[PDB]
Formats: structure tokens, sequence, C-alpha cells
RNA sequence: AGGACCGAACCGACUAAUGUUGAAAAAUUAGCGGAUGACUUGUGGCUGGGGGUGAAAGGCCAAUCAAACCGGGAGAUAGCU
RNA sequence: GCUCGCCGGAAGACCAAGGGUUCCUGUCCAACGUUAAUCGGGGCAGGGUGAGUCGACCCCUAAGGCGAGGCCGAAAGGCGUAGUCGAUGGGAAACAGGUUAAUAUUCCUGUACUUGGUGUUACUGCGAAGGGGGGACGGAGAAGGCUAUGUUGGCCGGGCGACGGUUGUCCCGGUUUAAGCGUGUAGGCUGGUUUUCCAGGCAAAUCCGGAAAAUCAAGGCUGAGGCGUGAUGACGAGGCACUACGGUGCUGAAGCAACAAAUGCCCUGCUUCCAGGAAAAGCCUCUAAGCAUCAGGUAACAUCAAAUCGUACCCCAAACCGACACAGGUGGUCAGGUAGAGAAUACCAAGGCGCUUGAGAGAACUCGGGUGAAGGAACUAGGCAAAAUGGUGCCGUAACUUCGGGAGAAGGCACGCUGAUAUGUAGGUGAGGUCCCUCGCGGAUGGAGCUGAAAUCAGUCGAAGAUACCAGCUGGCUGCAACUGUUUAUUAAAAACACAGCACUGUGCAAACACGAAAGUGGACGUAUACGGUGUGACGCCUGCCCGGUGCCGGAAGGUUAAUU
């Protein structure tokens, strides 16, 4: 049966990728979250 | 001329076809063409705006001339084409100075008459001139409502306008819709009137040609939920409330024109 | 016409395996291993000057490093490139 | 010619049996409907939560929907267990 | 290693996505692997991905995104112009053979091709952000020419058979070769050329559009395939020679013809239909400002450049999505034989597999199947399930009907093989020869050879000839919904939704309406034969009475009545 995750490179970083998040002010605050969490990696680009 | 299909299934018992062998068969006058993408009825924000629009086939926009501003300049209808974005034909012009161009095909307006445009214009079909210089009582269509802005009132199919009165820089219009109005009398319109009347005798006879239209289908309100439409609810068929839009305006002799702008110009609602 | 600043930086290591011997006993062909920013051109410049032999043609390729493990720790090699020079018939470097 | 006929691919899901700590958090087997069209499918895009989208079933909106999910107000309040 | 079995429009092969070393070699068997494991997609170590031509990057744009200024908005920001991004589309060029344990259109051999820079020699009006052309476009159908590919013969090599026969109308195998270059064919489209004049193409134009001419009647464009060449090559049945028993090394015959033939090509054609079928660049051309014996344009030779990144492996799957080495899901390409209408189906080829627990036994009972006396729906809520029907040709076919249907109604008959008609027919294909030639990839005539249905008659075997697989049960009365469609992803597919048609009503365009503090945007580059809303639901015959209630519409005198004063 399909499942919900059908995965392509190029629509995760557009939608999830660095550039997406910086900009917006939003994304950039989800940076600064992750950042302020000390996550290994702040986005799906690695 | 209004052909009946033969029953040969039943998608095709009820269907009723325009058919003029007159129109073009090949291809449309490239220069003239533009793109023009579907929008679904979706605004700028991406909503649906307008419901019940969407698919159908691909279309090719025409620049039609609404203005007719060569002036003094005569013309010869080359064809008579098909175009898929309005009910009325077109027609492919070559004014005599060598430039082509599309205009709304008058009814009786064939491949080899001449049309003109100005004051000095001629008084018959195909022939664009400012109001003022047209007679009183004559049909007429692609009219103007603001000089120059180029033809608003009696576009579509079988349609035309009717000068009733001239008073000074006013005409007074019998538009189509019963509604009398006042335009200016500097504003241009075409003699006679649209062609391809047999357009509303066209019975489409199947649901899938409406959807080569783009149009979509539409929803009953009662057939609904509450929380969809004002209709909606009831066990079995109900109904039991006054008639509404989806937004709860009431449907059905409710009046909803506001303009006081252009108040002044209306002699008389079409009733 | 490439500094010899960059010139002395771009080669690193022969490559030795049996593809790069025989590459040489049937090719003419030198394997090297390569700086991994260091172009075709720069490689035939290098080669020519330094092992002062003359080159036909240059091609290359990046070798992905390798994810290891060590002592339960997740590890990656490094990426490297390769070059493949071939020399013009009479060489023998 | 045809939302024409019969019938594979392809799309669907009418009946039965099996399975029900499954091979599978919706399937398998045997039949079944559509199969040039209001058809099917790839890639990419757009619409965002009292909002969307809906050939309308309160359907669907990431195994979640008569108001998604995550975090916060938050130790809501709980004459109840 | 020999046998057996299974898939073969896939369970083979190859890509895209997605994954990321799972690839190859050596070594190891703790854990992982539903068992053991000497094995592994497991551990450990080493190796492995070679490009001017393939893809990405790049040039160009679609939907859409972002958006200098701008307009709008308490702030955050919204929209949007110039622009700038964005492929799922357009744009230069490489093929065959060989080779590694593992890469190959990338390496090697052979033979090619493209674009740009320079330097030249030679004739020279070059030049854009602008003009024009072109790129450049739908669905369906029809047939002709072809090729891929196959079959048969010829050819060449080998065979003479474990058991009756097998020197022959005998057996087995091979019979392959590309891009490019040359030729411009079947075929499709188009009248050519040269002057004259012009309110058009934001200005100019020698270009395009338009008007007039004179004349010439074939000029140009496009184009599968064949043929020649590429190729005295490569490949090649086999034979031989070593084997570290994995395969290497050497050698090498024939390499033709006829017929059949696609869903592929010609074909972005042609014909036809209505629902009327992207953009922009490269490319061709035109002039402008400028440049103006220069720079630059064009053709030729030469000369340099063509970077960078991807390239292993899996890819209908044990490597992706499903927590699993999970009966699920997953876009595109390739498409052999016999039978067959076929990409159905059966058996096979190339190729790949036997699905990571086995061994016995032969109780009940459960699952999946086979057969069944006599009866034949007595079963049951209900014929649920099962059984049955099933092909092609012909004969024949009712009520009713919107004249299409109903209809494959129903029901019936023939069906294998062999011989003759005819040593292979009707047909299809077409060589030699011939003739004529606007001289060819020509035409016309001619028919050798090849291929080849179906019919009738005769005979013949079996219980049975559509023998398997495959493959409609039929009819009668009636409810409902006109119909094809759509729906509760995961207990409801229907009489529900939709529908064409019908009516009411709104709406005169800065439309009504909708999204939006707004700017704006959809409606619509539409204009009342149009658009929104509502109900009803093909079609036929029809659609009666009530305006008291509630709503809507109109009125505007009087009463009541807000802020304000
Ligand atoms: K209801
Ligand atoms: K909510
Ligand atoms: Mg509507
Ligand atoms: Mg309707
Ligand atoms: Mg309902
Ligand atoms: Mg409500
Ligand atoms: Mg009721
Ligand atoms: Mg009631
Ligand atoms: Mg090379
Ligand atoms: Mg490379
Ligand atoms: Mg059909
Ligand atoms: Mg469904
Ligand atoms: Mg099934
Ligand atoms: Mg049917
Ligand atoms: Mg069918
Ligand atoms: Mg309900
Ligand atoms: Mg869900
Ligand atoms: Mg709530
Ligand atoms: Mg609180
Ligand atoms: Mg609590
Ligand atoms: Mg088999
Ligand atoms: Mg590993
Ligand atoms: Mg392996
Ligand atoms: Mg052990
Ligand atoms: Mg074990
Ligand atoms: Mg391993
Ligand atoms: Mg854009
Ligand atoms: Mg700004
Ligand atoms: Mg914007
Ligand atoms: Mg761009
Ligand atoms: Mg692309
Ligand atoms: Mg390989
Ligand atoms: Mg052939
Ligand atoms: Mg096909
Ligand atoms: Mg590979
Ligand atoms: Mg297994
Ligand atoms: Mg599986
Ligand atoms: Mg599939
Ligand atoms: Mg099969
Ligand atoms: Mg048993
Ligand atoms: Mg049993
Ligand atoms: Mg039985
Ligand atoms: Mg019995
Ligand atoms: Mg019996
Ligand atoms: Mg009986
Ligand atoms: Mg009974
Ligand atoms: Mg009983
Ligand atoms: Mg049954
Ligand atoms: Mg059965
Ligand atoms: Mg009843
Ligand atoms: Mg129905
Ligand atoms: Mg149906
Ligand atoms: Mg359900
Ligand atoms: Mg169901
Ligand atoms: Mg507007
Ligand atoms: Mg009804
Ligand atoms: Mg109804």
């Amino acid at each position: 049966m399909k499942r919900t995750f059908q995965p392509s490179v190029l629509k995760r970083n557009r939608s999830h990728g660095f550039r997406a998040r910086m900009a917006t002010k939003n994304g950039r605050q989800v940076l600064a979250r992750r950042r302020a969490k000390g996550r290994a990696r702040l986005t799906v680009s690695k | 001329a209004v052909v009946k299909c033969k029953p040969t299934s039943p998608g095709r018992r009820h269907v009723v076809k325009v058919v003029n062998p007159e129109l073009h068969k090949g291809k449309p006058f490239a220069p003239l063409l533009e793109k023009n993408s579907k929008s679904g009825g979706r605004n700028n924000n991406g909503r649906i705006t307008t419901r019940h629009i969407g698919g159908g086939h691909k279309q090719a926009y025409r620049i039609v001339d609404f203005k007719r501003n060569k002036d003094g300049i005569p013309a010869v209808v080359e064809r008579l084409e098909y175009d898929p974005n309005r009910s009325a034909n077109i027609a492919l012009v070559l004014y005599k100075d060598g430039e082509r161009r599309y205009i709304l095909a008058p009814k009786g307006l064939k491949a080899g008459d001449q049309i003109q445009s100005g004051v000095d214009a001629a008084i018959k079909p195909g022939n664009t001139l400012p109001m003022r210089n047209i007679p009183v009582g004559s049909t007429v269509h692609n009219v103007e409502m603001k000089p120059g802005k180029g033809g608003q009132l009696a576009r579509s199919a079988g349609t035309y306008v009717q000068i009733v009165a001239r008073d000074g820089a006013y005409v007074t219009l019998r538009l189509r819709s019963g509604e009398m109005r006042k335009v200016e009398a500097d504003c241009r319109a075409t003699l006679g009137e649209v062609g391809n009347a047999e357009h509303m005798l066209r019975v489409l006879g199947k649901a899938g040609a409406a959807r080569w239209r783009g149009v979509r289908p539409t929803v009953r309100g009662t057939a609904m939920n509450p929380v969809d439409h004002p209709h909606g609810g009831g066990e079995g068929r109900n109904f039991g409330k006054h008639p509404v839009t989806p937004w709860g305006v009431q449907t059905k002799g409710k009046k909803t024109r506001s303009n006081k702008r252009t108040d002044k110009f209306i002699v008389r609602r079409r009733s | 016409m490439i500094r010899e600043e960059r010139l002395l930086k771009v080669l690193r290591a022969p490559h030795v395996s049996e593809k790069a011997s025989t590459a040489m006993e049937k090719s003419n062909t030198i394997v090297l291993k390569v700086a991994k920013d260091a172009t075709k051109a720069e490689i035939k410049a290098a080669v020519q000057k330094l092992f002062e032999v003359e080159v036909e043609v240059v091609n290359t390729l990046v070798v992905k490093g390798k994810v290891k493990r060590h002592g339960q720790r997740i590890g990656r090699r490094s990426d490297w490139k390769k070059a493949y020079v071939t020399l013009k018939e009479g060489q023998n470097l």
C-alpha cells in the first residue's frame, strides 16, 4: 500500500531546507530555537 | 445550421450542435495569438473565489480589436474564424495598408465584404462610427461606454443594442437586458447584430460536454451538511429555510446592486 | 601560466594497486592521488614540470570516502581525487 | 462517429472464503466494474485549521479530523474515581 | 557436476526516483541471518567509479516563487512593476569492436562528429535591449512505404547415432557487422523569379505584410528506408594449446537469398472533427544608434580550448516506501519461438530462479482442491457458495422502442486428420528477360521463384475434434434511478452525489459575487445568447387552489422613531 513518506530530495530541500528556513522570519526563529537547543543538524540540508 | 445527432449511444441522444461551414478550418492567425493559462477560479491568494471553474480544453487568446480605431482606411474580410474565448465568431480583416486584425463578426458579414471605421463611414454592418453619426433607431453592437475605451456592450452571440433617443451629448440605448442606459454620444458602436445567433440553440447532451468547457459540477446546498451550507441538514429530504447563497444572503428576489456613482446613467432598470 | 606555488601542492602520492600497475604496464598511464580541487590542466602542468615527462591526457575521478566503525563509533574517511595520467608513448616514468 | 460494444495492460473495489497475537495497523485467493474518457499516470507548483479542499460521505487535509500537528498559557479546571 | 522443477509482457534485461559502498577480492563466524552455516546485502581489511559528444552544470522559458523602486498595511508584513529565478518542456556534437576480480558510448583499437577562441590568406557593410521569420505544438481515423525482427531455403562446419530405422524431402550449429560520409528514393508541402509602389510591423529596414506588374512553368523545402562506402577490417561455428581446472592464449569456414512483419520509423505527415489545441531562446533575417578603406561579417586552411561535478551497486526490490531479509506499494524503456485475434493463455528461448528450518507419520479437526449412486433448491433470511454457460462461421431471433435499439435475445448446425479439386487453389509477393526513357534509387511489360487463406467432395480415427489453458448461464413479472460517471482511504457503491435539460432570481461592467483591515485578485482580457446563486433533474404528457403566516419586492402620504440641535 502506498505509505505517507514518498521521498524527493528536491521537494525536501525546497520545503524544509536552510534557504527555505532563512526566507521568512518564522523560519529564522526555527533556526534560532535549534541553535539554542544545540542541535547538531539545523536543517534537512544535512 | 442546427443539427440533431443520432442516438447511437445514450450520450449522443440529446446533442444538438451548431455547424457553420463558413468558419475557417485551418489554424488561426499567429501574430494575433497570446497565451492564457487557466485559473481554476483561483485568485492570487490561491483561494477559490468563483466556484465551479476548472479543467476544460486548452485555449489560445485571440487579440480582438474592440476599439476599431483605424479610421478612414478600408478593410476587407479575409475569413470568419472560430474563437474559443467567446460565443461570437470573429473575422480576420485585411486593411488596405497591410495590417491584419480580428473583429467580432456581425450578422451577415462574409469573406470579401468591405468595412470601414471612423466618422466618414457608410451606414452598413461592420462599420464603426461615433454614435452621434449613427441614426436614431439603429441596431448596433460592440458599444463603447467611455469614448475610446473600446466596445463593452452587446458583444455576445446574437446580441445588439437599439439607439432609442439622442439628447445632446448623450444617447439613450435599449440594452439586451431590457435596461435603458445613457451613454455619451461620442462613444463608438458597430452597426448590425453580432453574428452566430444559433449559439443559444446548442444542447450539450451530456455531462462531459460541460467539462470540456471548464465547468465543474454544481452541488446543491440542500445536499450538504449544516457546516457546509445554510441549506444543509435534515433527515431525508428537508428544506424549511428561506433560500440563500452559501454566504447567507437571500437568493430569490433580493436585489444586490449598490453603485451610486453610475446611477445617473440608468434611465430604467431592466425589470 | 600556473604558478609554481600551486604546482608543488597538487600532486599528493602515487596510487599503488593492481589496476594501477596494469595501466602502467599496458597503457603507459600513471595513477596519482591529487588534491581534491586540482583541475585536469593543473595535474598535467605539474606532472610535466616535476616528473619531467610529456603528458598526453589527464582523466580524473573523485573517490568517495568510506563509512567506518571504530570502537562502536561511526566515522567517515575523506573523499579524494584520483588521476589517470596518460604519457606519450616513450616516456616511462 | 461514439462519456459506443467485448476484452488484457492500467485504474477501480461488487460477492465469498481465508486471514483477525495477520505474510499485511485493510491484504491474499477465486470471481467482479471501467477500460478514447466527466480516463489513467510521472514530475513540479498553489490553496492552511473555524481555515483549505469536497460529482457532498461531515469526506479528506502525512496510519490523527463535528475543527490537524507541535510548542506555549499549563500544575486549565475536575462538588468525580 | 549431473539430473529434476519454477518464471519467461518476468521471477529476464536496462534506466529515472530513492538509497549510499549494499560492488569486487581476501579473511572471519561472536552478534546479525526466524535452523546449521564452511555461506551472506553480517564483522574486518584492501581494492574499485576514467567522458569535448551520456547526464548535471549551462542557454531558454511554463505553472509558480522571489521581487529594486512602487502601492498598501498598528508593527510583523501583503500585493506587485522592471527584473530575476523555476523543468516535468525547447537548445551543439560518437559509434562499432576489444578489455577488468570489480568501470566503460568514459579505457584501448578502428572510424567519426560539434562548438568556441586565436593567427591567417582571400573576397567584404558590419552592427540591438528593437522588427520579421522560425522554433511552434489538439483529438480521432485511414492507408501506403518501410525497418526492427522472424521463418524457410541456399551456404559453410560438424554429425552417421546406447533400442527397430536413419547417405537423406536426414541431424545439429553458424550464417553478424555501427555511427559517419556519398547518393536525395517511397512520399509530404509549396507556383518560382525580377522590378515598381505603399496610411502596417512604437523609429529605420534592402526583411515581413499589402497593391500592381512583366515573365517562367518546375524552382525550392522536407524525407523513412534502400544502395555504395565505412569493412582486404572487426565479429565469427568450431578446432587447438596450455590450465593457478577460474578461464586465458592462438587459429578460424560461410557470412547469401526469398518470404512474413510491427504498437517502431516515414508521420510535427495526410484525412477529418470540435472541445479549437504552451512559452522563450538557440537558429534565419532586417535595419537603428554607432562604425565607417578600421573594427566586425563570411568561406577556407591551420592552431589551441571544450572546464567542473555525477558515473560502483540495487532499482517491481532482501539495498527504495512499508519498525522486519515483510505475499503490499513503486514512473519509463526493451519485447524471441510454437499455438493464438492478442502485450490473453499454455509450453519454451536468451536469461534468471527452487522463495534461509528440516526429517518422518499418513488420526480427529481446519484450510485449498478432485470425484460421486439416487434425488435435484427439499438447503437457506436469500441458490450464499458451487455447479453450469463459454470460440468462430452460418441459419434463426419476441414484447416493446426514444427507431439507435432490445440482440450474442432465445434456439440451432458445422468444426479433427488425410487425399483430391489444385503434385499449393483464390490471393499476396516479385527475379531473370524484355522494351521505352524528361537517362534514374526510373518507367512499362513479363512472369520464374517464394508465400498462401477458405470452400466443396471423398476417406478415416476416437466415447468425445471450439478436445488442454482460455472462454456469456438464459428467460419472465415488478420497485427505484434516464443514461456513462461520483462517494463514506480502513464495516455502507446505493434508490445517495453529479449529470444534460428546466425554472426562478441576481447582475449594465470599476458587474453581481468571492478572497482580502487594505492595495489588489479571481469572475474575465468575459459583457445579458454573459456571469453568479437557488431548486429540480434525460425524454414524454403535465405541473391545479391559497399572499392569512414567514420571507422577498414595490410604495411614501400619515403615525412611531437615532445621533445631532
Ligand atoms: K437532508
Ligand atoms: K482548529
Ligand atoms: Mg456556478
Ligand atoms: Mg445545474
Ligand atoms: Mg448527506
Ligand atoms: Mg449554518
Ligand atoms: Mg421527512
Ligand atoms: Mg414542514
Ligand atoms: Mg580521453
Ligand atoms: Mg568525470
Ligand atoms: Mg466505453
Ligand atoms: Mg475510491
Ligand atoms: Mg482480485
Ligand atoms: Mg458496460
Ligand atoms: Mg470492457
Ligand atoms: Mg450524516
Ligand atoms: Mg488520515
Ligand atoms: Mg473547537
Ligand atoms: Mg493560567
Ligand atoms: Mg492537571
Ligand atoms: Mg514452466
Ligand atoms: Mg558496510
Ligand atoms: Mg557481494
Ligand atoms: Mg557456531
Ligand atoms: Mg544462527
Ligand atoms: Mg559484507
Ligand atoms: Mg513568473
Ligand atoms: Mg521594497
Ligand atoms: Mg511578490
Ligand atoms: Mg533564467
Ligand atoms: Mg528537463
Ligand atoms: Mg558492473
Ligand atoms: Mg528486414
Ligand atoms: Mg497502442
Ligand atoms: Mg553502472
Ligand atoms: Mg526470506
Ligand atoms: Mg517484498
Ligand atoms: Mg503499476
Ligand atoms: Mg502471461
Ligand atoms: Mg490429509
Ligand atoms: Mg475439506
Ligand atoms: Mg465434482
Ligand atoms: Mg450426486
Ligand atoms: Mg447421477
Ligand atoms: Mg433436473
Ligand atoms: Mg425452501
Ligand atoms: Mg427449511
Ligand atoms: Mg454466486
Ligand atoms: Mg466454478
Ligand atoms: Mg413493492
Ligand atoms: Mg444511476
Ligand atoms: Mg455505472
Ligand atoms: Mg468504507
Ligand atoms: Mg464496500
Ligand atoms: Mg477586475
Ligand atoms: Mg426525479
Ligand atoms: Mg433531487
